């Protein structure tokens, strides 16, 4: 049995809505330490590791050491799509059912039967990246959502502490300069990788804007693109994307 | 013509929603055998698969509109049997008539188990069908057509016994071609004036061999039996079925739902 | 020949748009008692009724109760093509004239077949349960139920109204009570009734455009009547037939 109350239900909604762009099935792995959601997509290019600590929740309890709640994402996302502005989401689970309850002007809850789903994680990280960059999630979401039109492949690289986002489309290649001397980056260190990534995989992480104020970006030549969307109260939404 | 002693109205699928219909098996099959032709629709082994295409594609079309279909068979015979095996595997109710399928289709309507008998032919009327719906199986957009026996008999000013006699003068299967040189109109006039003065043929219409059914409910369609007679033995394309068998079971949820629906006109 | 004046054109259009959710071809009735409109869907499941009593109107001048069939779609689409003002109906040889006086003024002529005034045949039943609430509450529930299943089940539960939906183990439950969010509540007897979720959505959807609250009423295996009295005095009603 598990109970967790989410004040900013709309924000929470956008986290799980992202996961749904990559996974069709996942587990809520609820522990005394918090709630974890992870898994690899069918194409095996993306592993995601999303941790929401107990403090992320307004009153949080779990009766056991560990509880595994299997759910189809589109079912949970559709339910979560019915959230109102002033509502507060409360997740509970028992022996057979996963329940999501909206509490506002009135109370309304949706029940979904527990699903069995393979918790294989992992299998990805023992990584140290040559380049790391801190930036606000908002500006990241501007650059990617406005670059997503052109190109199947996002080729990003760094040079003089400045981070360049290049995409090679049909007619001409357009690049976006992100730096601290520019205003878009907060902090950045390292040198001097050049890699390319599946554009659809990156563009599908931009809704984390509505859930994360700031983020970290890790990349390197020949090695995965790690996006760490810093979540409220020390949470985090990790997304590793394999290189093209 | 065999019956053009009809002024009959068309009906929208709206009025037909949530209604059990006694479809004649044999009539339906011929219609599907005579209608849809993609390049008779053949398969890998070199046999007609056109009967299955109808039973699959058109029955979903029927169920998605809210009509609960009941196919009635009487007795190639294997084509009929592999039509039944499909309908069992689809879950759609099946009724085996003792002699005449449309007579059974009429009797199911007469028992109140079906709303109407469905066929392109009019024979169901002569077997005691309360209603006859045409064009379910098949500018000029083809819409369903309803014939109410109660309204028909009143407008022609006759009884059921009399319409049977008119049927005899026109021609039934028991007397193919009937009496020569008398058409529907002449038959109507004759019987409207007298009462036919074949003495057995009346009995074959008035009270034929029919069964109380003992059913008639929609079951779950399983694929492990559907695919065997469609995608393999009679060589269908699974790509279409995947999105089609999916809407089959999905149509049942709304169809069985509509079955429970009451009319707002039982509180007027 | 006739003259009709309604003090609020905003609500007048709302009535027209509301019946449009059912037939797109409206037929008004000018009786001694006032104006009404009654369409019953061909499945006989859902019925829309507009009724504006004579005393609610600024001016009501007739001598003979007649019917006016608005020239199917086109004409009823010319009306809703128009936008605080009053509205006037007057008879033309081949239809009717409309004046919207705001101090602006506009007139749209309508061709409409006139005929014999009809009956307001309406379900004759007693509903032991009724409650009042906003339109937003009704819209939320309507979207919630159609998302989960095809069938809705409304029922009384102690001093609460319980709304339920759910096909196969995946359910929806909503609780409505005095002050949360119900404005008023009256339970004469315990009552439970099931209705088509879609039909509930269509009926609810046809009640937006009124700032006024909405009364919902039902009984045990009986039809549901849902109506709003417009701020100016009219009444838009929807009846929904139960499932058994
Ligand atoms: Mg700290
Ligand atoms: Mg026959
Ligand atoms: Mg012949
Ligand atoms: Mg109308
Ligand atoms: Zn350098
Ligand atoms: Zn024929
Ligand atoms: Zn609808
Ligand atoms: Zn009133």
């Amino acid at each position: 049995m598990m109970k967790a109350k989410v004040i900013d239900a709309v924000s929470f909604s956008y986290i799980l809505r992202t996961v749904g762009d990559f996974l069709s099935e996942a587990n809520f792995i609820v522990t005394k330490e918090g709630i974890r959601v992870s898994g690899i997509d069918p194409s095996r290019v993306v592993f995601l590791d999303i941790f929401l600590p107990s403090s992320y929740f307004e009153g949080f309890e779990v009766s056991q050491e560990k509880e595994i709640i299997g759910f189809k994402l589109e079912d949970v996302n559709d339910i979560l799509k019915r959230v109102l502005k002033d509502d507060t989401l409360i997740l509970s689970s028992n022996e057979s059912k996963l329940t999501l309850t909206f509490d506002g002007e009135f109370t309304r809850s949706f029940e979904l039967p527990l699903i069995q789903v393979e918790s294989t994680s992992p299998p990805s990280v023992n990584l140290e990246f040559p380049f790391k960059a801190q930036l606000l999630t908002i500006t990241f979401a501007d650059i990617i959502d406005e670059l997503s039109d052109l190109g199947e492949v996002l080729n990003i690289h760094s040079k003089e502490n400045k981070l360049y986002f290049e995409v090679i489309g049909d007619l001409s290649t357009a690049k976006v300069e992100l730096s601290t001397d520019n205003g878009t980056l907060l902090e950045a260190s390292g040198a001097d990788v050049s890699s390319s990534y599946g554009m659809e995989y990156v563009a599908n992480t931009t809704k984390m804007r509505r859930a994360s104020d700031s983020m970290e970006l890790y990349f390197g030549s020949q090695i995965p693109l790690k996006l760490r969307f810093k979540l409220p109260q020390e949470g985090y939404g990790d997304f590793y994307i394999a290189p093209r | 013509m065999d019956l053009v002693k009809d002024v009959k109205r068309e009906l929208s699928f709206s009025e037909l929603k949530g209604k059990r219909v006694s479809i004649d098996g044999y009539n339906a099959l011929y219609q599907f055998l005579a209608a849809i032709r993609q390049p008779p629709l053949m398969d890998s082994q070199g046999r007609v698969t056109s009967h299955l295409s109808g039973l699959f594609y058109r029955t979903i079309n029927i169920l998605e509109e809210g009509v609960i279909p009941i196919y009635v068979f009487d007795g190639s015979n294997i084509m009929v049997e592999e039509s039944k095996k499909l309908l069992r595997a689809m879950g759609i109710p099946i009724v085996q008539a003792p002699s005449e399928g449309e007579a059974e289709a009429a009797y199911l309507n007469k028992l109140g188990l079906s709303w109407a008998a469905a066929s392109q032919d009019y024979d169901a009327i002569l077997f005691g069908a309360k209603r006859l719906v045409r064009n379910l199986t098949i500018y000029v957009e083809i819409k369903p057509e309803l014939i109410e026996t109660e309204i028909l008999l009143k407008k022609l000013g006759i009884t059921r016994e009399q319409l049977i006699d008119i049927g005899i003068l026109i021609g039934t299967d028991y007397n193919p071609d009937g009496i020569r040189g008398i058409g529907p109109e002449r038959a109507l006039k004759i019987i409207k004036k007298y009462g036919k003065i074949i003495d057995e043929i009346r009995g074959l219409f008035l009270n034929p061999q029919v069964v109380k059914p003992e059913a008639l409910d929609l079951n779950e369609p399983n694929g492990e039996d559907i695919i065997n007679i469609l995608v393999y033995e009679h060589n269908f394309s699974e790509e279409r079925v995947k999105n089609g068998i999916e809407r089959l079971t999905k149509a049942i949820k709304e169809a069985k739902g509509a079955s429970r629906q009451t009319g707002l006109d039982r509180w007027f | 020949m006739f003259k009709i004046v309604y003090p609020n054109a905003k609500d007048f259009f709302s009535f027209i748009n509301s019946i449009t959710n059912v037939t797109d071809s409206i037929i008004l009735n000018f009786t001694e008692d006032g104006i009404f409109s009654r369409h019953l869907t061909e499945d006989k499941v859902l019925m829309a009724i507009m009724r504006i009593p004579k005393d609610v109107l600024s001016e009501y001048s007739i001598d003979s109760p007649t019917s006016v069939k608005l020239d199917v779609s086109s004409v009823k689409k010319i009306l809703s093509k128009a936008s605080k003002a009053t509205i006037e109906l007057t008879e033309t040889d081949s239809g009717l004239k409309i004046i919207i006086r705001d101090g602006a003024k506009s007139t749209i002529y309508i061709k409409a077949e006139k005929g014999q005034v009809e009956q307001l045949t309406e379900p004759k039943v007693n509903l032991a349960v009724n409650f009042t609430t906003d339109e937003s509450v009704l819209n939320v529930i309507a979207a919630d139920v159609t998302l989960v299943g095809e069938e809705m089940r409304i029922s009384t539960e102690e001093d609460k109204i319980k709304i339920e939906a759910g096909e196969e183990g995946k359910r929806y439950v909503a609780f409505l009570m005095k002050d949360k969010p119900l404005k008023e509540l009256s339970i004469d007897t315990s009552a439970s009734s099931s209705y088509s979720a879609e039909m509930f959505k269509d009926a609810v959807k046809g009640l937006r455009g009124f700032s006024a609250p909405t009364m919902v009423s039902f009984g045990e295996n009986l039809p549901m009547k849902i109506d709003v009295e417009a701020v100016s005095g009219g009444h838009m009603i929807f009846w929904i037939a139960p499932r058994l």
